[PDB]
């Protein structure tokens, strides 16, 4: 099960 | 004994035909068991393993909503990386990120990792302490000031800790019969003249799963490393792998080299020889 | 900058003539990840070959599997045709049953 972004988190 | 979990995104620009391609896989092991591509008719999380096909709607819906806000977060996150490094806007660009939770043979988990890179070099890395980063320039500096004020460590640590070992463990089970099987390499070696005086002999490994393994030559129990063509390991397409090693070696001199494997699924390394 | 494709051409099980099998051509090492890969029949493309997902190694090299269902004999010839950025022509691996 993959890993949920924060909100909604850019490089 | 010991097995890991990773996701491999991959993030493509490619100005003048259309938006950044993203793609994600899974994998347990050497074992994929999801795919996503954002460039497909339709897109959507779907199985590529047969134990995971079992899992609820929630589940494949849950994926497909992360793959697809992640489509479009990696598709700003290659605007911004173009502008730190004041890269023309003509140019095609690569984000690849891979992330996931290696155990130990007992279940425990071992260590975390979370890496980015850029181009195909390393770009920013979450440390084994799982609350710092190594950015590998000025530019994965903003990366990082920008991750640390989001809080981002502490929510990888929260999902390498938690979620993905829990996953893990499960997928684990669900799949036992292959994933928590080893089989071993059938070797052989084979014999190749290539001239009056010297012939190649090639140790062979196939069918063995997980791709891991260890195939050594020896001239008089002394390892022949500089001297030995070693292919990449390669996949079968059944979930297998093979590899070989090869030595050229001086015609009539043959039993005077010994070939050495090692891998999981063996009840204990081998040693082989060319039988003529 | 960028990376060349190493390029394997073997069958998935051992070859032996009038039998059904399949053919393999792994590309391995390479970036970035656009890529051209044929598998040929006496020179000749063959027709509904599939892939594996992209993916890559810890090094971020990609890789990807091209096989097709195939059966080998003592005259036809197999090869792959690969194509990639840091390739001035498309490099074409003939399939030896040895290797």
């Amino acid at each position: 099960r993959p890993q949920v972004p924060l909100r909604p988190m850019t490089y | 004994g010991s097995h890991s979990m990773r996701y491999f995104y991959t993030a493509m620009s490619r100005p003048g035909r259309g938006e950044p391609r993203f793609i994600a896989v899974g994998y347990v092991d050497d074992t994929q068991f999801v795919r996503f591509d954002s460039d497909a008719a339709s897109p959507r999380t779907e199985p590529r393993a047969p134990w995971i096909e079992q899992e609820g709607p929630e589940y494949w819906d849950r994926n497909t909503q992360i793959f697809k806000t992640n489509t479009q977060t990696y598709r700003e996150s290659l605007r911004n990386l173009r502008g730190y490094y004041n890269q023309s806007e003509a140019g095609s660009h690569i984000i690849q990120r891979m992330y996931g939770c290696d155990l130990g043979p007992d279940g425990r988990l071992l260590r975390g990792h979370d890496q980015s890179a850029y181009d195909g070099k390393d770009y920013i890395a979450l440390n084994e302490d799982l609350s710092s980063w190594t950015a590998a320039d000025t530019a994965a500096q903003i990366t990082q000031r920008k991750w640390e004020a989001a809080r981002v460590a502490e929510q990888l640590r929260a999902y390498l800790e938690g979620l993905c070992v829990e996953w893990l463990r499960r997928y684990l089970e669900n799949g036992k019969e292959t994933l928590q099987r080893a089989d071993p390499p059938k070797t052989h070696v084979t014999h190749h003249p290539v001239s009056d005086h010297e012939a190649t002999l090639r140790c062979w490994a196939l069918g063995f799963y997980p791709a891991e393994i260890t195939l050594t030559w020896q001239r008089d129990g002394e390892d022949q490393t500089q001297d030995t063509e070693l292919v990449e390991t390669r996949p079968a397409g059944d979930r297998t792998f093979q590899k070989w090693a090869a030595v050229v070696v001086p015609s009539g001199e043959e039993q005077r080299y010994t070939c050495h494997v090692q891998h999981e699924g063996l009840p204990k390394p081998l040693t082989l020889r060319w039988e003529p | 900058i960028q990376r060349t494709p190493k390029i394997q051409v073997y069958s998935r099980h051992p070859a032996e003539n009038g039998k059904s099998n399949f053919l393999n051509c792994y590309v391995s090492g390479f970036h970035p990840s656009d890529i051209e890969v044929d598998l040929l029949k006496n020179g000749e493309r063959i027709e509904k070959v599939e892939h594996s997902d992209l993916s890559f190694s810890k090094d971020w090299s990609f890789y990807l599997l091209y096989y097709t269902e195939f059966t080998p004999t003592e005259k036809d010839e197999y090869a792959c045709r690969v194509n990639h950025v840091t390739l001035s022509q498309p490099k074409i691996v003939k399939w030896d049953r040895d290797m």
